[PDB]
C-alpha cells in the first residue's frame, strides 16, 4: 500500500488557487461596504458615467 | 450651483462656497477616527436645528416695511 | 478682526434677554466694521439661506459617504 495515486497534473490545483483567489479579493473588495457603518464607492464607467 | 439658481435665483456662490467648507472640515473629522456616519448624524441635526432657528428668531416681515424692503433686497443682490 | 468682533456682538444676543437687537448686526465692507444691516437696508429672501443650507448639506453629505473609487479605463 503505503503511496496513492501520484497525481502527477498540478494544473487543477493551481486553477483551484486562483479561482478562491480571485474570489476572495472579490470578497475583502466589498467587504468595507457592509453594516450600518458601511460606507458607499463610487464607480466611473470607461464612457465617464459616475455612480455612487 | 446650477440646482440653486434653478429653485432660488439667487445665493449661487454661497452654496459652493459652504458646501465645499463643509466637505473640507468633515474630512479633518474623518481623519481624526471619527466615523463619516457620526458625522453625516451631525451634519443633519446641525442643518436642520439651522432651518428652525432661522424661522424663529432671524426672520423680518415685509409687511412692516412696505415698499423699501423690496427695493432694499433687489439692491443688496 | 471682523469675524471676532461680529461673533461678539451675536454672542451677546443670545445670552442677554435685553439685547435681541443686536441679531441683526453683519458687515459693512465699505468701512470695515460691523453694523446693523436691517437698519442698514441688507436683506436677502429666508429661501436663499434655508435652500443654502439644505442643498450644501446633502451634497457635502453624498461626497463624504464615499472611502473607495473605482475608475474604469476608457473602452476606446
Ligand atoms: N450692501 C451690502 N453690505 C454688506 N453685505 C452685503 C451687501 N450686499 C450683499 N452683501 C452680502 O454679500 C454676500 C454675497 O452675495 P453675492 O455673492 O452677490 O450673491 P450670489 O452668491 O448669489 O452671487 C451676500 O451673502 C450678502 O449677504
Ligand atoms: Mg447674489
Amino acid at each position: 500500500r503505503g503511496k496513492g495515486a501520484y497525481q502527477d497534473r498540478d494544473k487543477p490545483a493551481q486553477i483551484r488557487f486562483s479561482n478562491i483567489s480571485a474570489a476572495k479579493a472579490v470578497a475583502d473588495a466589498i467587504r468595507t461596504s457592509l453594516g450600518p457603518k458601511g460606507m458607499d464607492k463610487m464607480i466611473q464607467d470607461g464612457k465617464g458615467d459616475v455612480t455612487i | 450651483a446650477d440646482l440653486q439658481d434653478k429653485e432660488v435665483g439667487d445665493g449661487t456662490t454661497s452654496v459652493v462656497i459652504i458646501a465645499a467648507e463643509l466637505l473640507k472640515n468633515a474630512d479633518e473629522l474623518v481623519k481624526q477616527k471619527i466615523h463619516p456616519t457620526s458625522v453625516i448624524s451631525g451634519y443633519r441635526l446641525a442643518c436642520k436645528e439651522a432651518v428652525r432657528y432661522i424661522n424663529e428668531n432671524l426672520i423680518v416681515n415685509t409687511d412692516e416695511l412696505g415698499r423699501d424692503c423690496l427695493i432694499n433686497a433687489a439692491k443688496t443682490s | 478682526d471682523l469675524v471676532a468682533k461680529l461673533r461678539a456682538f451675536h454672542n451677546e444676543a443670545q445670552v442677554n434677554p435685553e439685547r435681541k437687537n443686536l441679531k441683526w448686526i453683519g458687515l459693512d465692507l465699505s468701512n470695515g466694521k460691523p453694523r446693523d444691516n436691517k437698519q442698514a437696508g441688507v436683506f436677502e429672501p429666508t429661501i436663499v439661506k434655508v435652500k443654502s443650507l439644505k442643498f450644501a448639506t446633502e451634497a457635502a453629505i453624498t461626497i463624504l459617504r464615499i472611502d473607495d473609487l473605482i475608475k474604469l479605463h476608457p473602452e476606446s
